[PDB]
DNA sequence: GCTTGTCACGCGATGCCCGAT
DNA sequence: CATCGGGCATCGCGTGACAAG
């Protein structure tokens, strides 16, 4: 042996102690380096700090051992309802925090994470916004890198003093704490296989739904029961289709056939979707009977461009909204 | 420059780096561990580092600090119910701090008595048969708050969680569960009513017209946001424009905003007639700022 | 087959400790 | 009470082996 190799054995040794001490499964620890060791290490003292000054159970006439348990795992409850995961990032930004679940929406290991840059996982346009953010309540959007490319979340929380994380001066004195940004991160909301649905309804001559096969059930969302009781077609057409399918409807009663047009319905969940659909009179004793409506869905885009595309120049041609159905 | 010599000189800064950043973190170490700060060598840092540790010790944190930095986050209250009945299976103690309400109040009942009654269907419709998330109406004459709840259905019972015998829960017999956390929260627009006069479609131009979202307006009698005084005229301009279908009634009234204001509104309205039928399907109003 | 990174090791320049001045 | 050289310990630098991606 020499000097040199003892010193590094015994330095080596100490970061093995610290390893098996961090609170990671073994499979966890055993995959990583001399740094990620002690920035894991320094992490858990600094959170173990910080919540030795901010913290510290069902009500005593309600405790049942089932609700112990429960209460037991409540935090963990909060975060798979969160659809998303916590970051904690300080004036730094470094992520003070952030939840397991993290992996589940971007791919990232929490173990990778804690006590870096937040900016490593965040889009370069969206960087100046966030530090913006950093520097009570806040509730923004920003684009996080996701290893799943990247994904736009939103970000719900607040800027709270990060109380016990014992930064010195140059005197050597203690400073006063500093604000960190404590967040929820969420994915962001606005058609797959049933692009190729071709779906059918019938219709009553003044286009009241009186049937629906399943890929209409499957697209629109009504039973075919529901689909009836709500009056004439023209309550689930959008109000920025609504003259042009009654030109088109005046169309099929002078020919028989309406052609082609491109209209958003609504569904049971009140959203809108584009349809492409051919109304068709079938007659009876060569009076008119009912009409029979193959359509197939579009996505948002192809509606967009149809609707960009329309002949008839009509009111209330771009306009969008929300509506409801009753019965 | 040779590459070899490039290489070699990254390769140098690379450790060189790397050395700081360990020397970085054995000095928060130091700062971190008790006699530490009150000067050590890095040996000595990292056995105090490690006594410390073990002193204070899998999940990085707790499940109470977990739940902690989520309520500090983002407030709100766990509340896991059934899907069938609604039965209230768990509440955290945050409904207190939320709702006002004690967790005797919301144990033993069922979501749809914590919830106003215009929103029971709805809620079923949110429990019946992954991730959920809506927005109702929960209790506190008696008072309601707009609760936004979001969380998704769960397998009962849960794993890990003992459920013994003489437990309320052991004759439930739940199969799914909602696990939820719930939170406190001149131009024109058009739109299109029913012959009562109820927002069935409202133009999203609407917030920058009277503040208000679309959803805070669909369902609602126009007439509710009508100046007393305009009421009936405006109700009976409702009541003509159906007398007159294809004619436009244009009229005046006071449309209370979204910050309790009054707003001179001009609503003009006509009707949609069936093609087929000749039938009132709706009423087209354009309501423009004066 | 290149790139970035981890770990060990050789190597001196100081550090600490401490009998011996 | 210091100061002074021993020998081992600390510590920062550069380089080479080796591997993951
Ligand atoms: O193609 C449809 N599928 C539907 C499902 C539910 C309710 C209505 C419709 C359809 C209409 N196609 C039309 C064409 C011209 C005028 C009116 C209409 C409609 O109401």
């Amino acid at each position: 042996s020499n000097p040199s190799k003892r010193h590094r054995d015994r330095l080596n040794t100490e970061l093995d102690r610290l390893a098996s001490l961090l609170p990671f499964p073994q499979d966890v620890i055993n995959k990583l380096d001399k740094l990620s060791v002690l920035r894991l290490s320094v992490s858990y003292l600094r959170a173990k700090s910080f919540f030795d000054v901010s913290l510290k159970g069902v009500q005593d006439n309600c405790r049942t051992k089932f609700r112990e348990g429960l209460n037991l795992q409540e935090g963990e409850f909060l975060l798979q309802a969160l659809n998303g995961f916590v970051l904690v990032v300080t004036t730094d930004a470094l992520v003070f925090y952030a939840s397991s679940t993290i992996q589940d929406y971007l791919g990232f290991q929490q173990s990778d994470v804690i006590h870096q840059s937040v900016y490593e996982l965040i889009h370069t346009e969206d960087r100046a916004e966030f530090q913006r953010q950093l520097h009570m309540e806040r509730c923004f959007v920003c684009r996080l890198r996701c290893l799943l490319g990247f994904l736009a979340m939103n970000f719900q929380g607040r800027l709270k003093y990060l109380h016990g994380q014992n930064k010195k001066g140059k005197d050597g004195s203690i400073l006063p704490p500093q604000l960190a940004l404590f967040a929820i991160a969420t994915p962001l909301q606005p058609e797959i296989r049933t692009k190729n649905f071709i779906f059918r309804t019938k219709h009553k001559l003044d286009f009241t739904p009186t049937g629906c096969d399943a890929k209409g059930k499957i697209v629109l969302g009504y039973t075919e029961a529901e689909l009836c009781m709500r009056g004439t077609g023209y309550q689930f057409i959008h109000a920025a289709d609504m003259l042009y399918c009654a030109e088109y409807h005046v169309r099929m009663i002078k020919t028989g056939e309406s052609g082609m047009i491109v209209f958003r319905l609504l569904t049971k969940d009140n959203r809108w979707t584009w349809v492409q659909s051919n109304a068709r009179l079938v007659y009876k004793n060569g009076r008119p009977d009912y009409i029979i409506a193959t359509q197939r869905p579009l996505t948002d885009e192809e509606g967009k461009e149809h609707l960009r595309k329309r002949t008839l120049k009509l009111p209330f041609m771009f306009a969008t909204g929300e509506a409801v159905l009753y019965e | 420059m040779d590459k070899e010599r490039l290489a070699r000189e990254n390769h140098s800064e690379i450790e060189r780096r790397r050395r700081n950043k360990m020397t970085a973190y054995i000095t928060e170490l130091s700062d971190m561990v008790p006699t530490c700060s009150a000067k050590p060598d890095k040996l000595t840092i990292l056995r105090m580092a490690v006594s410390h540790m073990k002193s204070l010790r899998p999940s990085f944190l707790t499940d109470q600090e977990l739940k902690h930095l989520i309520l500090e986050a983002a407030d709100g209250f766990l509340f896991i119910v059934s899907c069938e009945t609604g039965r209230v299976v768990y509440v955290s103690d945050s409904v207190t701090p939320v709702l006002n309400q004690p967790q005797s109040e919301w144990f033993g009942s069922t979501l749809y008595d914590q919830v106003h009654p215009d929103d029971v269907d709805k809620l079923r419709e949110q429990l019946s048969t992954s991730r959920r998330s809506f927005i109702c109406r929960m209790r506190c004459e008696p008072h309601f708050v707009v609760v936004h709840c979001t969380g998704y259905i769960k397998a009962w019972p849960p794993a890990g969680v003992s459920l013994p015998d003489d437990d309320p829960e052991a004759g439930q017999g739940s199969k799914f569960c909602l696990v939820a956390i719930g939170r406190l929260q001149p131009t024109e627009f058009i739109s299109r009513h029913n012959i009562e006069g109820i927002f069935t479609f409202v133009d999203h131009r609407c917030v920058a017209t009277v503040g208000y979202q679309p959803q805070e307006l669909l369902g609602k009698n126009i007439v509710e946001f009508c100046h007393p005084e305009d009421q009936q005229l405006l109700r009976d301009s409702f009541q003509q424009v159906v007398k007159l279908k294809g004619q436009v009634l244009s009229v005046m009234f006071r449309f209370r905003s979204k910050n309790q204001e009054w707003l001179w509104m001009r609503t003009s309205s006509f009707t949609f007639q069936n093609p087929y039928s000749d039938e009132i399907e709706y009423i087209i109003c354009t309501n423009t700022n004066v």
